[PDB]
């Protein structure tokens, strides 16, 4: 009721204060989701998150607060899907018990993307990835699990077919298994690239020099290049890997530096 | 169960927000 109009005003103040477009988008959907929610406990959380976001200037913490508001408003009350509430709780518990902000960002992003996909394969993959991350305290392993879970959920949100999503699932297993063996973060980023390539049905060429590992992806169009870039850049930021991006027409060139 | 799951979501989210609020 009264909180919904206050949430819209608080979300408007954040949009005008900051210039980060991702913060402005998160503030937008936080106001949209809150207006469609009648639960008072949901509205008080997203308003409490928006108020603390206005008390801060650090864009990394404002994004995290906004991600909590989006996830809770997406599935944080009764009359929501029981499986969506489980995934929301797993990401919130994993984020509360972690120190690295990239683990907090990855856990919330992966959960939000899985709920919006409405795909049963994406819901179970992210659910099992969050439980696997909670079972260990290896922050380096947790960051690789969340990067793979988020990129896989993006494929479902983007509308990947069941056949291509299944091939992408086999790479999710391979990436997680390779992270538990201590594989370098560069090879884990290369696996994210391969996951998105098979998930969208295109091809890739890998030219390995040992120093400049370059991947050339052909046949991608506008929406596909945005989804691929969002998944790979998110993984690189969580793994601490420097990546160079170049696109031209329907081709995307990705260089993974150590 | 949905009521109990929703309660844990609100409780955990409130603690996560105060956690991000204290740390800078």
């Amino acid at each position: 009721g009264s909180m919904k109009e206050e949430i819209k005003r608080l979300a408007e103040e954040l949009k005008e204060k900051t210039k980060n477009e991702e913060i402005k988008r998160l503030a937008e959907e936080a106001a949209e989701l809150a207006e469609r929610s009648d639960d008072p406990e949901v509205l008080e959380v997203v308003k409490k998150a928006l108020e603390e976001a206005l008390k801060s200037k650090n864009e990394e913490k404002i994004e995290l607060l906004l991600l909590v508001a989006v996830l809770v408003a997406e599935a944080g009350s009764v009359d929501a899907v029981e499986e969506k509430l489980e995934i929301a709780l797993l990401a919130l518990k994993l984020a509360e018990e972690s120190k690295d902000p990239r683990i907090i960002r990855g856990a919330l992003r992966a959960a939000i993307a899985a709920l919006r996909s409405d795909d049963p394969l994406a819901l179970k993959t992210v659910k099992e990835a969050l439980e696997r991350a909670r079972a260990s305290k290896d922050e380096r392993l947790i960051r690789a699990i969340l990067a793979a879970a988020y990129a896989f959920a993006l494929l479902a949100v983007a509308g990947a077919s069941a056949e291509r999503l299944k091939e992408a699932e086999a790479i999710v297993k391979e990436l997680i298994a390779a992270a538990e063996k201590g594989a370098s973060p560069q090879e884990l980023v290369l696996l994210v690239i391969e996951m998105m390539v098979k998930g969208m049905g295109v091809t890739m060429e890998t030219h390995r020099s040992g120093n400049e590992v370059k991947v050339v992806i052909k046949g991608l169009h506008e929406s596909q290049q945005e989804v691929l870039l969002e998944a790979v850049l998110f993984a690189a930021e969580l793994m601490g890997v420097r990546v160079r991006i170049r696109f031209k027409g329907d081709t995307v060139t990705i260089v993974v530096r150590e | 169960r949905k009521k109990e799951l929703a309660k844990e979501v609100i409780e955990t989210a409130k603690k996560l927000i105060e956690k991000l609020a204290k740390e800078e």
